[PDB]
């Protein structure tokens, strides 16, 4: 998931 | 000094492509394809742009995800409108450089009157002479316009940061102006601006789902952080699940 990669 | 403002200012996302093959014809697949990617695209650059953003680390990690992944669609539109006035003055839809839309795009995308509603809002950067400090206090704003109708993880600090904005707000209104008729008059106007977004951002949280539904069917790509936020985060939009703030009734 590159969404929660781009939180985390 | 003006800290808040050196920050949003500093902050300010820079020019991004959607990658759009202007050399094939303008076709609603290729378009709205190009559209989803550019949306990917500037996806990254809201996300990075919002944590940056004064007291934002505040919100609990799952409220930052929500507000983000809930006012998008209207942090874009807005900032578009802001492109399209300054770049080609509100007459074509300047999403990115490799990629404005003509009156004949507007047809072919399929979405024309929701186009026609997104000139409006970027000639009225035009009509309001909006300055650039009031747009950027006014997009960040638009940030804390949209949450859960049960509220968030932490409401009470979700609570507070809006609040604090709309204080920069006003501040950045009388900050130039010594009458109080005027400057009432500046936040009525730009208030009523911020709220005439989410109408806006609510036809494409419709439209795009739709698309979404039967993307195999027409043909239109849609990348991997659009395609979860648009069929988890956007439904909850749509269900009335999640609704926006809006300054007026
Ligand atoms: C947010 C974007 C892309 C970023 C921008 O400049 C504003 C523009 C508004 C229309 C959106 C588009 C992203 C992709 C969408 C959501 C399409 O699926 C249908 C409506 C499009």
């Amino acid at each position: 998931s590159r969404w929660q990669a781009l939180f985390d | 000094q003006p800290i808040f403002l050196n920050v949003l200012e500093a902050i300010e996302p820079g020019v991004v492509c959607a990658g759009h093959d202007n050399n094939q014809p303008d076709s609603f697949a290729a378009l709205l394809s190009s559209l989803n990617e550019l949306g990917e695209r500037q996806l990254v650059h809201v996300v990075k742009w919002a944590k940056a953003l004064p007291g934002f680390r505040n919100l609990h990690v799952d409220d930052q995800m929500a507000v983000i992944q809930y006012s998008w669609m209207g942090l874009m539109v807005f900032a578009m409108g802001w492109r399209s006035f300054t770049n080609v003055n509100s007459r074509m839809l300047y999403f990115a450089p490799d990629l404005v839309f003509n009156e004949y795009r507007m047809h072919k995308s399929r979405m024309y009157s929701q186009c026609v509603r997104m000139r409006h809002l970027s000639q009225e950067f035009g009509w309001l002479q909006i300055t650039p400090q009031e747009f950027l206090c006014m997009k960040a704003l638009l940030l804390f316009s949209i949450i859960p109708v049960d509220g968030l993880k932490n409401q009470k600090f979700f609570d507070e940061l809006r609040m604090n904005y709309i204080k920069e707000l006003d501040r950045i209104i009388a900050c130039k102006r010594k009458n109080p008729t005027s400057c009432s008059r500046r936040f009525y106007q730009l208030t009523k601006l911020l709220d005439s977004v989410q109408p806006i951002a609510r036809e494409l949280h419709q439209f795009t789902f739709d698309l979404l539904i039967k993307s195999h069917m027409v043909s239109v790509d849609f990348p991997e952080m659009m395609a979860e936020i648009i069929s988890v985060q956007v439904p909850k939009i749509l269900s009335g699940k999640v609704k926006p703030i809006y300054f007026h009734t």
